[PDB]
């Protein structure tokens, strides 16, 4: 008897869904009656699928409504945790154990991935007669980012840069500057920790 | 790590899971599993400490820093015996005290044990 994993480590986007997953050997038909299945994060009860039957009275409130078991998938040897709307403290250490004439567990490795992959943009005319304008760019994710602001000539310009808030933070930049119509700036989220640039054009 | 439920079926599940698993990370023979459950505690049995260790964990009623918690252990108690032996067993068990964490962990099931054996829960 030897519950396996697909992958080690599941790396996913805050807010986007995910499906975890715990193979486990099914020679004949599935015999439900016989059949335990436990998922558990860090001092957290996730699923306690016993006997047919799911109980909800043990699993963690944090995850009451946002996760379950896919019950169709396991008599393929597929005990598959399904968890809506992955937030930030979804992300650590899981383990599932399985027990059907044997018994084995394994520990699966979640990180909440938050790329500054949506990046939103606003450009304002401060002033038509000097023609200062107000180029913005705002976006979220989990290791904080420092903002980069280029013109077309990738000369690096100052912006202010804001940054705020629970595990998710929120960095909005802004850069004044007097330019003409039709020309290029550059706002680019460097994602520190995690390496992932990610560069929006402004026009 | 684990879970507390307030129904005995939700908590004898809640055992038989706890103890598969914990004999799964321990590797303890599964007579001498069966012995701690039945009350036989070795408690210099280094196996057996790890799976107390495992187990009170598990159920919370030690912490990550091994120290005894009064809720987990009302939470499993309070299944086999009164509300006042309940009472009794965390004060008394409150004066364990060992450097040694696996010989703390199979001294409470030990106190514990001796006011009701966890294999109680078989028997409702
Ligand atoms: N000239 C500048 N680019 N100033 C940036 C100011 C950033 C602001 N003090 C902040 O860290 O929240």
């Amino acid at each position: 008897f030897t519950v396996t994993v697909p992958k080690d480590l599941y790396v996913v986007e805050y807010g986007s869904n995910m499906t975890i997953e715990c193979k486990f050997p099914v020679e004949k038909q599935l015999d439900l009656a016989a059949l335990i299945v436990y998922w558990e994060m860090e001092d957290k009860n996730i699923i306690q699928f016993v006997h047919g039957e799911e109980d909800l009275k043990v699993q963690h409130s944090s995850y009451r409504q946002r996760a379950r078991l896919l019950k169709d998938q396991l008599s393929l040897g597929n005990a598959a945790l399904q968890i809506t709307d992955v937030k930030l403290q979804d992300a650590g250490v899981y383990r599932c154990m399985i027990s059907y004439g044997g018994a084995d567990y394994k520990r699966i490795t979640v990180k909440v991935n938050a790329p500054y992959n949506k990046i939103n943009q606003r450009i304002l005319v401060v002033d038509p007669v000097t023609s200062e304008h107000e180029l913005t760019c705002q976006a979220e994710g989990y290791p904080k980012a420092e903002v980069i602001w280029t013109s077309s000539d990738h000369q690096v310009l100052s912006g202010k840069t804001t940054t705020t808030n629970e595990k998710l933070f929120n960095v909005t930049s802004t850069l004044r500057i007097n330019t003409t119509t039709n020309e290029i700036f550059y706002c680019t989220f460097r994602r520190l920790d995690p390496e992932e640039n990610h560069t929006a054009e402004l026009v | 790590g684990g879970e507390t439920g307030s129904s005995i079926e939700s908590m004898k599940a809640s055992m038989i899971v706890q103890q598969i698993l914990c004999q799964l990370e321990t590797g303890i023979d599964q007579q001498k599993a069966n012995d701690v459950i039945e009350g036989n505690i070795d408690v210099e049995d280094k196996k057996v400490q790890l799976y107390c260790e495992c187990i009170l964990k598990q159920f919370h009623i030690l912490d990550k820093n091994n120290v005894f918690k009064p809720q987990g252990i009302k939470a499993v108690m309070e299944l086999l015996i009164d509300e006042n032996s309940v009472k009794q067993l965390v004060s008394d068990c409150s004066t364990i005290s060992e450097e040694n964490p696996h010989l703390k962990a199979s001294k409470l099931m030990q106190c514990i044990s001796k006011y009701k054996t966890w294999k109680s829960f078989d028997f409702l």
